[PDB]
């Protein structure tokens, strides 16, 4: 029952953390962001759409300015996870954040 | 733990 | 030192959960309402009183369009608590949503 | 656990 | 690493909880505080400047009106540290607190 | 605990 | 023969490497980035004032687009090492790169 | 996790390394000048796209004039493969460095 | 190797 | 070594 | 295979290193010379030309300002052998610097 | 009975195979254009002269644009072995046939 | 390594030698037509393409008047891979040589 | 020898 | 099966080499050149008439400017041949080359 | 052989 | 071999 | 080393 | 009874010898000047002031053009001692000879 | 001797 | 590592040290020469150029009006030898004299 | 071979060092100066007029300022030497100066 | 040595 | 000594 598809999960194993980084995202980053989305109470079925993505981004933007190492990776993640699901081509987190501010 | 060196 | 007196907790008990259905409230479920409001660091006290379930009602709603089953099931019964408080003889959680809603 | 099926 | 230096350590200790009171703050004050902010998921190294303690009390203020003994402990103590590291010879907790909103 | 009587 | 003082030593070793992160910088980082600069047949010299700092940054400079995480690690480490020569109080890596970014 | 897919591996094996010649290329050569661009660190990762190699033929190209047989080798190979995954139909490293130069 | 996670 | 012939 | 016939070596053992020293040049400079070359994937076939030593030179001026004592040897080396194979009667490295500027 | 005089094969054994390249030509490679221009039946003893070796490159030309790599390496022999009896002090391949293409 | 794709080839073996005639053609004359061109001293790679095809052809036409049967055999079997490479449906060689005439 | 009857 | 009929036969063998010269053709000769023109894959049966002569010495003749000692002999006794089959009286090579340069 | 690498 | 001595 | 003073 | 102040002292040491080397400044160059200066019988008691070192200085200057090595590296070593007189933060011989230099 | 290097 | 050739030396030895004299120059003079300026603390490298001996004279002269024996006697082997290495074809020491007079 | 003559002598003897001094001159101190000029390369034999002690003290003027303790009791005592070569009675040396100076 | 107390 | 009777 993961989020993905097997062929999105085999665009997103591709996309590496930091832009010019060695490492990949991986399967159990969706786990993990998946187990810290009930921590904040938000409904975790919505990371299966990119609306629900969208609004998951929408309710955890505020937290960022203040917010701990790990609201600022689970807010990474899901902004990737919400590039996946619009199928834009992005290459790491930072191509994927600059994709979501256009539309601002 | 698991979460990602994403920033 | 239950929140409701025997005379609204009569009232209380007779409310049904869904507005076709058989089942009724009771009293373990406000029990568990103030024992979930320490979750989210909210003043369990405003239980009390229709001003400080009105003031709950007010905190939470902003997180209901994400929110998970714990959260909605919360708003839910605060909802029909404020109603209980106000004495209004709704019947159903849907009629308590609906005199709630016509305040705004 | 004690939640009701309110919703 | 505590938060603050020895000599704010010094001022910090003579600062009186209550106006009137005999009780005088403490270190594990500051400590039980760092160890709070990561409940909320407050990132806890903005307590090291005057600017990050203005930060997370206009993050903190909003849940207030109806926000739990521990949440005002929090927000009254993060009052006072910000007062501190300003250097504002503050006596008080309310005197702390009307410093704050002097400025707003 | 370690809560101090702030309020 | 430490390029810092102690008392820039102690102001360096309070900076963190990532703007939310908890790992602070160490002085074998800076150890690291003189035993680095001789790959490239930098003058390791200029390590020790802010006018060598920025040389060796508008050298390696056009090479950032295309750099390697050693590259693009040393550049970040030579930014933080000319603002703590410059005596700028900046608390990360992206503080002083903005900082820099800024005389351009 | 070679640069190519099977389809363009199986384009790229059949090109030929001089006009006339009967040598092919072959994998080996791909490997090789993978491992070659991080003497120059120069980012590998950039061989993966179009527009990678073109980067990556900016940067070395004005060392070429005094350029060594591994810088020359180096860049030709980067030029056959960045019509590789433009795909287009070169036969030869004079018909890729053309294509590229009808570019400019 | 002793480099920084700075990027 | 591993180098093509390339020019 | 030297890079000097026996007359231009004959010429370049007497040049000193330092314009009021007693140090001549040696035949191993120029091998040194040579060998530290392909450490910067210069071609060292140019070493045996003064259009190849104008060449080398004018790709390893820009580096001069940063560059480390390797550097600065190797540049002051490849002046003097453009001097010699000019057959200008420099007799010290400042004559040859000065005889390169002067093209300027 | 070579084709060339000793001095001007000191001068031959100088030129390099590819502009860029290591290897040096050598005597065998004037006997094996001397061995290959009887397959084509052309008389070998105009290699003797720098007319002869114009008019053996006129009658070769033609078929080089479909010609094999014997055909392309004879005609490449043999313009070096034009240039060298011109005594035009090419260092190359391709020199030469720059040289001999300003002559059309 | 043949020249045709099993698809092409498929569509040569049906053709026939003669434009009544039982005999098909077969690989072996394929074979033969790559061997037979290194006698020429023609390129055997310029078989792969229909613009090597038309050069082979430009190439051996004018010696077709006083041809032996090998040369003319040769010609026949290029214009009949020719067509094969334009996908042209040509039945017979005299088919294919009138289709090679049209385009002059 | 392998040479078709072409022509 | 020989290209001349005996009276032919018998007028070919008077001719002589060269024009003061004691030397007379022989049949061997002729049966050298059909011999050697399967070397350059011209048609041997060409030889049997005067037309096809005429097309051999057509074919041959830009390749005798640069052509060996065989490539001449074979022009200069298809020159003789043909003037046999046209049954001009010619006494010599040099009678025979002026006889068809003057068609010319 | 012998024929040189010239192209 | 056989040719004449034409030239 | 080898590399000589020029500097 | 040194020349320097031991902060003095810790200012020479940090002097290098020349502009991109490696090798500092000791106290035994001060020693071996203040011992060379009586072989010119020069008053070695005018190092102790910067006047006294200008004054040197302005003694030794017309005899550099044909100087020695030894007059060279007194000059230049007076040069430094009293460029550190003057508290000029200079970094190596030539600053220190560019600093005294605009002073004409 | 004790002579530096400056020139 | 004789300040002259062996030609210039074989002008040397021929010259009279007194315009009537019989005693000639010899080697040794050049050697005490070159032997006495380290003495004065003049580069004795200047001996091997025309342009350094007349610096060496242009030096020496303001001290012969006072001179000892010895520097009279070093100035006059300067002299001459700047004559030889002027190539002035000097008998004696007051011609060399006269010559160099004559120049100011 | 004394410099002075008996009579010259006894009033040399007479003169004092200093002007309110009891130490007298003594003939060692002009054995001494004699001795000394040979250091400066001087002439010695100038002492023995009042001519060549004018020049010797013109030379030697120039190196005062800076001059050692040596170089300026050679001076006075060459002063006081050329004062009683010219006969003129004075009584110490500071007499002796000023009627050298007062000829300038 | 010799030298006077001159100055 | 070595030196020239030059004068």
């Amino acid at each position: 029952a993961s989020v993905l598809s097997g062929g999105e999960l085999d665009k997103w194993e591709k996309i590496r953390l930091r832009p010019g980084g060695k490492k990949q995202y991986k399967l159990k980053h969706i786990v993990w962001a998946s187990r810290e989305l009930e921590r904040f109470a938000v409904n975790p079925g919505l990371l299966e759409t990119s609306e629900g993505c969208r609004q998951i981004l929408g309710q955890l933007q505020p937290s960022l300015q203040t917010g701990s190492e790990e609201l600022r990776s689970l807010y990474n993640t899901i902004a990737v996870l919400y590039c996946v699901h619009q199928r834009i081509d992005v290459k790491d987190t930072k191509e994927a954040l600059d994709k979501i501010e256009e539309e601002q | 733990k698991g979460r990602p060196g994403n920033f």
